């Protein structure tokens, strides 16, 4: 009946696996609780303290009983416990393409005919030019291609697989730095 | 919260005067700086506010300003109202006469003249140090807009002769190197690396030649060319400056480990009283044992599940997945062995108390799918599957009973091998939230079964045209180009024909929410040949400023009197062979949700309905 | 008794920390190449900074 | 156990409402 | 190159007064004395 | 095979033409300001990159 | 009406925590970067409300603070408006007239063409509407049509707030499945109320939830449930997270029960640290209209063995079969693999279940480790 006077971060990491698995450790006749009245669709009222503790919401100004114009939603870093991101998967594969407005190429930042990037006024100027000289109503290439299933099967199959394997190895759900921060 | 609000009081600031603030323009203007102060006009203040403002202003604008002094003078002695004056003294040069830029070979002379004319000092004496920073900022902005990040202003000279000259130093790629790394797997939450395609091949694909300028688009293209190889997992490129014109590009690459294994084990012990007995534990259930191997690239996932140990012959399950991403240029080939169960509505329609039947298909399918162009899809599939029928509990049913035959063999379970071709072409485009164009869909199912499936040929052709309304005048979204969704008329024609002997599981039918609104699935008819014609008018509500659109549809389905030709004549059994014509009016809300009231003239019953997904 | 605002204080503390890092980097790149005591690898930077006991414990 | 549970619930509710 | 520096004599005087009152174990007089000194500066 | 096979292929070829146009414009971007070649990948790398994010 | 065991299981969920307020990022920092920390946001809410009250009273400092807050809020709002306009212009520039399309929902493998019916679910991206729409998938669907039937709407708001400070958190969820034959309507609403904050007192929160279910053709009866829960921290110590809740369930035809079967339940929740044990307990008692059921759940941890997780459950029926269950969980790392074990012991049936999950990502050593079932498998004729 003695308290552990010396506490370490690794002890907290070890306890975090138990903390995460306590959600599934609850077993009853219906296993996970909070089902509906006469249907199997589980109700969203799972106000567990562990889950709700690391929950942050924002009142974003979305405009374009009172009117209540402001909209409540999650934004920025979702988790309440912030941790340093792993230095990986920074590079992204991108394909050059033409904007619908004009011959302006667009890979990441939009680039005009010259080497310089397009400016704020130049975009409006191009829009006005294309309004004044509109043509090709329908006979043109289709922008915003209709995505189909199995598209980018390589991406759907192997992208970020090592991260999933690492998560399966860890099963901690909190990287640890957020605890020190708080 | 403003000046007129509190005219009278004590120790209240009346006016804020800013003097000595540099007029370079790169820094915020006088009013912009006033709007960011702690002291506000018409509000109480103390000495702490003045000290905090002085410290903050000194810290945030350290380079330009040498000293900021805040003083207070009484407007009137008795009123106690005061005026707060800010005086700024920046660092200055004893004399600057002309400005010049040296180097910068890539920059044309026009920009050189423009930047020189932009930063002309007004007075040749006591010139502040903001001019050199402005020139540097302009040059850096020009070069960064051009896309070169490493072209920077070196330093400034000519101060002895009073000629502020900015010597721009350019940089070029000098050395390119490669490193091979492998990350390990552990629960330590801190990845460790082990340092170990041809390196020359990587260099050639990147195409980083010495003595060339570095550009962001060049880096993106090199990254794309390097990652074009599917074997590599992660890539990283960094153009670090060499300790000045030399840029050393470092490339780091890591491969992917394809092996993966998932194991499960379940135990059950009859404790009774005291310690349990382990002698009888010959074996234990092993759950599902999953083996995956990604390795060009060939996905291979096997999953074998045993319900219990010491007897795997009962309640066993197998699933196999194979995919080859790079087998063909624009085509991918996959093979899946699996099972699936789904209820049947055409065979056992309600409109009565007909119990539904559940079809179960377990087998293998190998198909090649190609995406030609952007919206054109071609799929060819060969599938061999055991098809069975079970109602309620898992018991095979010989034939449907309220009796039409359930399958072709008559035993409720058979094996069928068949070929299926799917061709989809789409010119439909969504402009301003409204879709216009044409879409063709062709499905062919040929049963090369000569083994109870038999010879069967099912052909389905669907043509949908979203056309601008001829009566409606041209909208502003087409001419002005800028914000209106055009009114649309949708004409849809679906034709389905079946030949040969086809089992009731795959029999063509007519009805269902998608095919004809207002009918339950199988209500209209179940015939080998059918024709569905739908005409809809869709109008956006953007003119009234209301979200969503309003539409009205009329659909007619005709079975061409093929119900009698159908084996067993199911339509006669349930006594609903009548052709249907249903018309309705609906509103499509945000997204694809639709709420429509539809009336069917066959029985004169109107009903509301809500659906998710586009009508056509 | 009129103290400085805590936000400014913390910001300036962080700026001083990065300035100290820059100073340490410059001192290393200027003086760390020389050798004072070859038996313990005592460079000139640590010797002139008064951190000889650091090297003595490190060995 | 019913009486103890009811009494504990009532006492907890009263204590929470008092503050 | 004008780098300002201020002559801080009143601050040092207040600090020395605080030190002298601390050495006499009469800190309760601090707020009584120092305030008066500040008034002496004003007029 | 007499109708579907050419038609869609035409569109595919059409798309290819448009793609080439883009690169031509990129060349102009490299032509101005004396920039070096963008080292465009080969078609063998391109069709593989179709499976990628591209 | 469901049995009292279902209600006792619903009530004994565990330690709960109601949702707090939401805060803007621009106004809170007065245009400066901020981090996340609870207690400093509800303080900002109540503090700005009190300062508004004092400024109305006449205190000049409160007026100055409120004026600064108003200036920051106006600047943030104008910045967001400019950002929205710029984003719209950029979206127009990228795609001239073509609205963005959405990826269709992937159902899975089947013998039907996998690419079929993809066009139906590909719709133009909706505007920045407050509501959220999700499709519902039924178990068995039509053979030749999409298996998606019904829809569910989810909405959240914090109304009655002034300048982004204060308000009443409010959540709503409605699942609607309407066809020519059936009708399924399931609604749920949550409302939060805050009484005090740590700077101005204790943490006192009250959450009110109301859920109703209607199944027209099959059941022809509606069900209502209303629960009120009160949470306060540090009731018997520095922190105990005490909570007490009361629920009422009715199965009347419409509105009032009108002789419909009613049920009343009450729950208590508390966590306490005694010696090396941090114990969390939740006990509830439910009475239907006349059997009474009791339920209790406890989570127990030992700081010397953080890797072991222990949960205890006790359920008592009306007087009086008592079911006791104990669950232990543990984890370890094998050679190139991770093994997690769970042991569940029930004394009512005198049964023990042991489950061991294994994951290996380096090689197939575990596969060669287990080969008994291959020999155990026999043709047997
Ligand atoms: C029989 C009377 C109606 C005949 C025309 C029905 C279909 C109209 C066009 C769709
Ligand atoms: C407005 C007074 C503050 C306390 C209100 C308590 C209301 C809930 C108590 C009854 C439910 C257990």
């Amino acid at each position: 009946l003695r308290v552990k006077t010396d506490k370490d971060l690794q002890w907290w990491r070890t306890k975090q696996r138990v903390i995460t698995k306590r959600k599934s450790a609850r077993k009853r006749d219906r296993f996970k609780k909070q089902i509906a009245v006469v249907n199997k669709k589980l109700a969203a009222l799972s106000k567990k303290v562990e889950t709700e503790k690391s929950n942050l919401y924002q009142t974003l100004y979305g405009n374009y009983f009172f009117a209540k114009k402001l909209r409540k939603k999650i934004s920025s870093k979702g988790r309440r416990y912030r941790s340093l991101s792993l230095a990986r998967y920074l590079t992204a594969t991108r394909k050059p393409r033409l904007v619908g407005l004009d011959n302006l190429t667009k890979i990441d930042n939009i680039t005009t005919l010259q080497g310089a990037f397009i400016t704020k006024e130049e975009k409006q100027d191009s829009l006005n030019l294309t309004i004044q000289r509109k043509q090709e109503l329908t006979n043109s290439l289709k922008k915003s291609q209709i995505k189909k299933r199995s598209r980018h099967s390589w991406k759907k199959r192997s992208r970020h697989q090592f991260s999933r394997n690492h998560y399966k190895y860890r099963k901690r759900h909190t990287h640890g730095n957020g605890k020190l921060r708080v | 919260e403003e000046k007129p609000g509190e005219r009278s009081g004590t120790n209240r600031c009346v006016e804020i005067v800013i003097e000595g603030w540099p007029d370079v323009g790169n820094l915020p203007t006088a009013d912009e700086l006033k709007d960011l102060l702690t002291v506000q006009e018409g509000h109480i203040f103390e000495k702490q506010d003045l000290l905090d403002d002085r410290r903050k202003l000194e810290i945030q604008y350290e380079d330009y300003i040498a000293e900021v002094e805040i003083r207070t003078e009484y407007v009137d002695g008795k009123s106690n109202h005061q005026r707060v004056v800010y005086k700024f003294t920046p660092h200055q040069f004893r004399g600057i006469n002309a400005i010049d830029i040296k180097g910068a070979a890539l920059m044309p002379a026009s920009e050189v003249e423009r930047i020189c004319n932009e930063c002309l000092p007004k007075q040749p004496y006591m010139v502040d140090i903001a001019v050199m920073d402005k020139v540097r900022n302009r040059i850096e902005q020009w070069y960064q807009s051009r896309g070169l990040p490493f072209c920077y202003v070196g330093f400034f000279d000519g101060m002895d002769d009073g000629i502020l000259r900015a010597n721009v130093t350019e940089a070029k790629i000098d050395n390119v190197s490669v490193r091979f790394v492998r990350p390990k797997l552990t629960g330590d939450s801190e990845l460790e690396y082990s340092v170990y395609v041809k390196a020359d091949k990587i260099i050639e694909a990147s195409g980083f030649q010495r003595g060339h300028h570095y550009h962001v688009e060049d880096g993106y293209d090199a990254m794309n060319s390097i990652f074009a190889c599917g074997l590599l997992e992660d890539i990283n490129i960094e153009p670090e400056q060499d300790p000045v014109n030399k840029i050393n590009v470092k490339i780091r690459c890591e491969e992917v480990q394809p092996k993966s294994m998932e194991l499960d084990l379940d135990w059950s012990f009859q404790l009774k009283n005291g310690i349990p007995s382990i002698n009888r534990q010959s074996l234990i259930p092993g759950g599902s044992v999953e083996v995956s191997h990604e390795n060009n690239s060939e996905s291979a996932t096997l999953s074998l599940s045993a319900s219990d140990w010491r007897n795997p012959s009962a309640d066993l399950g197998f699933s196999v997945a194979y995919s080859e991403p790079f087998y063909k240029p624009h085509t991918t080939r996959n093979a899946q062995l699996f099972n699936t169960r789904k209820t049947s509505t055409i065979f056992t329609p309600g409109g009565s108390e007909v119990p539904p039947v559940f079809v179960d298909r377990f087998g293998l399918k190998g198909w090649t799918s190609q995406i030609t162009g952007q919206d054109n899809k071609v799929e060819h599939a060969l599938m061999l599957q055991l098809v069975s029928t079970l109602d309620e509990n898992g018991q095979v049913v010989a034939k449907g009973t309220k009796g039409p035959p359930t399958t072709n063999s008559g035993n409720g379970r058979d094996l069928s091998l068949s070929y299926q071709g799917f061709f989809a072409l789409d010119n439909v485009r969504f402009i301003n939230g409204n879709q216009l164009g044409e879409r063709m869909l062709f499905q062919v199912d040929q049963g090369l079964n000569p083994l109870s499936g038999g010879i069967y040929n099912r052909a389905t052709a669907s043509y949908t045209k979203f056309l601008e309304a001829p009566f409606l005048p041209k909208l502003t979204t087409e001419q002005l180009w800028k914000r209106k969704a055009p009114n649309t008329v949708v004409l849809h024609a679906k034709a389905g024909n079946a030949l040969g002997d086809v089992a009731a599981y795959d029999y063509f039918s007519l009805g269902g929410p998608y095919s004809v609104r207002g009918y339950s699935h199988g209500e209209i008819g179940a015939a080998r040949r059918f024709l569905e014609l739908a005409t809809e008018v869709r109008v956006p509500l953007k003119n009234y400023g209301l979200p969503g659109t309003a539409y009205g549809f009329v659909e007619y389905a005709t079975d061409l009197g093929s119900g009698r030709e159908l084996n067993g004549n199911p339509t006669e059994y349930y006594r609903k062979p009548g052709r249907g014509m249903s018309y309705g009016l609906g509103l499509k809300a945000l997204g694809a949700c639709r709420f429509e009231y539809a009336r069917d003239c066959n029985a004169g019953t109107g009903t509301f309905l809500v659906n998710f997904g586009e009508r056509f | 008794e009129n103290p400085m605002d805590p936000r400014i204080r913390e910001l300036m503390a962080a700026e001083g920390m990065d300035d100290k890092l820059e100073d340490e980097g410059f001192k290393d790149t200027v003086l760390g190449s020389a050798i004072i005591n070859p038996y313990t690898g005592l460079d000139m930077k640590t010797y002139l900074d008064g951190k000889e006991r650091h090297q003595a414990e490190l060995v | 156990a019913a009486a103890f549970a009811a009494f504990a619930g009532f006492a907890f509710a009263a204590f929470a409402a008092a503050g | 190159g004008i780098m300002p520096r201020k002559y801080l004599i009143e601050k040092h005087n207040i600090k020395v007064l605080k030190k002298k009152l601390s050495q006499a174990y009469s800190t309760q007089q601090l707020t009584k004395v120092v305030q008066e000194y500040k008034n002496l500066i004003q007029n | 095979r007499r109708f579907l096979h050419p038609r869609l292929d035409d569109n595919q070829r059409r798309v290819e033409r448009e793609e080439e146009r883009v690169w031509a414009l990129r060349g102009q971007q490299r032509r101005a300001l004396g920039l070096h070649r963008p080292h465009r990948p080969d078609k063998d790398a391109a069709w593989r990159l179709e499976q990628m994010y591209d | 009406l469901p049995p009292m065991t279902f209600f006792v299981e619903q009530m004994s969920e565990g330690v709960l925590k109601p949702e707090g307020w939401a805060t803007m990022e621009t106004v809170a920092g007065l245009g400066e970067e901020v981090t996340e920390d609870e207690g400093a946001e509800s303080f900002n809410h109540v503090y700005y409300r009190q300062m508004y009250e004092l400024a109305v009273a006449g205190d000049p400092w409160a007026q100055r603070e409120y004026a600064a807050m108003l200036r920051a809020y106006d600047k943030g709002c104008e910045s967001y408006r400019a950002s929205y306009e710029e984003a719209d212009v950029d979206a127009n520039v990228e795609y001239g007239v073509e609205s963005y399309v959405v990826d269709p929902i992937d159902f899975g493998p089947s013998f039907d063409p996998e690419d079929m019916y993809s066009h139906r679910h590909a719709y133009a991206e909706a505007a920045d509407a407050g509501v959220t729409v999700i499709p519902s998938q039924d178990y068995y669907g039509p053979e030749h049509d999409d298996p998606l039937n019904g829809i569910v709407f989810q909405y959240e708001a914090q109304p009655f707030s002034r300048h982004g400070w204060g308000g009443v958190p409010f959540d709503l969820t409605v699942c609607c499945e309407k066809d020519k034959t059936s009708l399924c309507l399931q609604g749920e609403t949550h409302v939060s109320l805050v009484h005090s904050v740590p700077p101005f007192g204790p943490r006192h929160i009250t959450q009110v939830t109301g859920s109703w279910e209607v199944l027209r053709p099959n059941i022809k009866d509606v069900m209502y449930q209303l629960e009120v829960d009160t949470f306060k921290d540090g009731l018997l110590g520095k922190s105990d997270h005490a909570g007490c809740g009361l629920m009422l369930a009715r199965l009347g035809e419409g509105g009032d029960p009108r002789k419909g079967p009613t049920a009343v339940g009450v729950r208590l929740q508390d966590t306490l640290r005694v010696g090396p044990f941090k114990l969390e307990a939740c006990a509830s008692k439910v009475a239907v209209q006349k059997e009474e059921g009791w339920g209790a759940r406890a989570f127990v941890g030992y700081d010397w063995l953080p890797g072991l997780g222990m949960a205890f459950d006790f359920i008592q029926e009306r007087t009086r079969l008592r079911g006791y269950g104990a669950n232990f969980t543990y984890d370890w790392e094998a050679l190139g693999a991770a093994f997690g074990m769970e042991v569940d012991y029930v004394a009512a049936s005198e049964s023990v279940f042991v489950s061991v999950n294994a994951f290996s990502g380096n090689d197939y050593r575990l596969g060669w480790l287990l080969l008994l079932p291959a020999v155990n498998y026999f043709k047997e004729t």
